[PDB]
């Protein structure tokens, strides 16, 4: 205990004639508070510490977290205790309790001048060491945007990014998902100048496949991108999905970044957007399923292939219907849709208004004004794969409200399907009070009153 | 014998509270217009 | 006071929680919109690098989700990980909040592994919420039948804890 | 053992719910005839 206030304060002969005192108190490297003589480099005590290494003292700590001599002074600032440190052999090599070697210390903390003592020994230590998942001391510089600490690493430690965690990253993937639009220019530019090039870094799979011109797009920052593009990278290249960048964006809704992508590559876009992915979805249908009714304007603008079908035979119509998108139904009618497509189970659009709530009298009141209406109200009366009609699918489930509404605009009442059953048997058969009392009193209500079925 | 006080759950809220759905709907009637309920019929659901 | 001493809206505890955790977490709709209001930090994590987002998503508050991601560094943190690897599509499909994982796919959260190797689903199907199978199913129908590092699919991960509804469904 | 499980059901219903019912014939009492309801007597039913 005579030491500890000594060899932090003194630390010059008389504190080494206290730890003399010290050793003759109880022993030398005796525990304390945080460890056995880890004071005497928190407070940058060269002398003591000489002392400490003429009577041959620990050079391995284990504060509470087995926080290590070396590891004890940069976590302070300790910049000319750790010369000495680093002039002795000591190991470099320790983890922490947060798996931690001294160097993931000076990156995560930016400690800028600690890494410059560390960087004139450079062979007592190890920069491809594995930390926390297996991140090596550069990928701590690109998740934080320590773009100095990464400065230091790449041109004096003589790195490059080719140590992938035990995850599958590199620092070009860690640095490009947390928007670190500092951390990346240090790479493409500074980089460069090692052997670890331009083309070399922009080609690195991740675990899934991901270009880190993918892994641009899951941090949602345009300047990210850019910096990606400006490296040549092509908007062609696929996951293990089989999705591109343009799938990418477009399903969140990134209209800045759709365009800028073809601003800088227009020779891509014939080779992507007609591109389907696993699910056999070109990057319109993507835009559609999300309800983006601002990029599905674009798109086709840029001659899209308005109604391409895909797996499950769905044109972007019905897709964007089938999520109950009606802000880009709307858009798309008005701009070619050529409603007469039908899915896997023969539903047409007007099966998806009915069976989702969509509003009814505004959705005909389009295809009046885009003047499809002339004679395309033939899909009233359009039966899917079972047989029905989609007055069948309103008296099924309730909607007394679009129930008046097919029989406003003439649709059939008495339409059979396969099993040879008007909508009013299915209407008495749940139990829909209100829907069997406004289809009897319409036209041909005393026709189908009393009429039979397949079973009599 | 416990099987008389399974019915006594199933007097009161099939007296006085399916009787008090009705009394909120009779209220909201006179006010305005409420959209999840009268837009559906009556009956049993196909799933 | 306050020339500079509004660095007590980005102080954490002991657990690492700065009191945007705290918002989040107990829902207070109205407090969670003066702290964003006054400049705190959105993604500062905790010692379990979890996101507030990460805490909103997990005990299912849905207007503190819908809140902080129409604020500014909204599409930053809409699929972010944590220390496990699951970004909060997986954290609320886990726990089987179903208006949350509706909300974060109409806003475009992207799908990747966690770092186990599972997919949205495989987390729904170990816990047995069979109403998020069928709505992650309908969305992304490719992502039923793909394994993880160890190879299981999502039938075996709902067999290997006894989840007898959530293999009805799966099969 | 469940049988005073059996009574906690009745507990609310019949002191919260029944008050229930009162609070909002209460209510209707103040702006419209309501037909249904004080048109019949209290008591049991023959049938």
């Amino acid at each position: 205990v005579d030491y500890l206030e000594a060899a932090e304060s003194g630390n010059l002969d008389d504190f080494k004639r206290l730890f003399m005192a010290d050793n003759s108190r109880i022993a030398l490297k005796d525990a304390k508070g945080r460890t056995a003589a880890h004071q005497a480099a928190a407070r940058n005590r060269v002398n003591i510490l000489r002392y400490i290494r003429d009577q041959n003292g620990d050079f391995n700590a284990k504060d509470n977290a087995g926080n290590t001599p070396l590891h004890i002074a940069v976590e302070s600032d300790a910049y000319d205790a750790l010369d000495y440190l680093l002039s002795i052999p000591v190991d470099t090599g320790v983890l922490n309790e947060k798996k931690q070697a001294p160097v993931h210390l000076a990156t995560e903390l930016n400690k800028v001048k600690s890494l410059r003592v560390m960087g004139q020994y450079r062979n007592v230590i190890d920069i491809q060491q594995g930390g926390e998942h297996g991140r090596t001391a550069l990928h701590l510089a690109a998740i934080y945007d320590h773009e100095e600490c990464a400065r230091i690493l790449i041109t004096e430690f003589d790195a490059c990014p080719r140590k992938p965690c035990n995850n599958g990253y590199y620092p070009i993937h860690e640095a490009a998902k947390n928007a670190s639009s500092k951390t990346m220019e240090v790479f493409f530019q500074w980089g460069e100048q090692r052997g670890c090039t331009r083309e070399e870094m922009i080609s690195f799979y991740d675990s899934e496949g991901n270009v880190p011109l993918h892994s641009a797009v899951h941090g949602g920052d345009i300047k990210a991108v850019e910096l990606c593009l400006k490296s040549g990278a092509k908007i062609s290249t696929q996951q293990h999905d089989l999705s591109t960048p343009v799938h990418l964006a477009c399903a969140q809704g990134a209209i800045d970044i759709v365009k800028l992508m073809f601003e800088m590559q227009p020779m891509e876009k014939r080779l992507c957007l007609s591109c389907t992915d696993v699910q056999k979805m070109t990057p319109l249908h993507c835009a559609s399923m999300f309800d983006h009714p601002d990029i599905v304007s674009y798109l086709v603008a840029e001659g899209a292939d308005i109604n391409a079908l895909d797996k499950e035979h769905r044109s972007p119509l019905l897709l964007a219907a089938s999520r109950s998108g009606w802000k880009t139904v709307h858009l798309l009618i008005r701009l070619g849709a050529c409603i007469s497509v039908k899915d896997a189970a023969a539903r047409n659009v007007l099966h998806f208004v009915i069976m989702n709530g969509g509003r009814l009298t505004d959705f005909a009141e389009q295809v009046a004004n885009c003047q499809t209406q002339a004679q395309l109200k033939l899909l009233l009366n359009e039966k899917d794969s079972m047989g029905c009609s989609p007055l069948h699918y309103a008296s099924r489930d309730g909607h007394i409200r679009s129930l008046e509404n097919l029989i406003r605009l003439g649709a059939c009442i008495n339409l059979k399907n396969n099993n040879n059953e008007s909508p009013l048997h299915f209407a008495a058969r749940y139990g829909r009070y209100n829907t069997v009392r406004q289809l009897l009193d319409s036209e041909k209500g005393s026709f189908i009153i009393n009429e039979s079925d397949g079973a009599g | 014998a416990e099987l008389e006080r399974q019915r006594r759950k199933l007097r009161d809220i099939s007296r006085m509270l399916e009787q008090q759905h009705h009394l909120v709907r009779l209220i909201v009637q006179k006010m305005e217009i409420k959209t999840e309920a009268d837009d559906v019929d009556e009956g049993i659901s196909p799933n | 006071t306050q020339a500079q001493l509004k660095l007590l809206l980005n102080e954490k505890d002991s657990m690492g929680c700065s009191p945007l955790h705290y918002a989040s977490r107990d829902g207070h709709i109205r407090s969670l919109e003066n702290l964003i209001r006054l400049g705190a930090c959105i993604n500062l994590k905790n010692n379990n690098n979890e996101s507030p987002l990460h805490f909103a998503a997990r005990y299912g508050r849905y207007n503190t989700v819908r809140q902080l991601l129409d604020s500014e560094k909204g599409s930053f943190i809409i699929n972010e990980s944590d220390g496990a690897g699951m970004t909060p599509l997986h954290i609320s499909s886990q726990q089987g909040h179903t208006r949350v994982v509706q909300l974060l796919l109409n806003r475009g959260a992207l799908l990747h592994r966690d770092h186990t190797g599972r997919n949205p689903l495989q987390l729904a199907a170990m816990s047995g919420y069979t109403e998020t199978i069928e709505l992650l199913h309908s969305v992304h129908s490719h992502l039923l039948d793909q394994v993880d590092k160890d190879g299981n699919t999502a039938l075996h991960l709902a067999t290997m804890e006894n989840k007898p509804h959530a293999i009805s469904v799966l099969m």
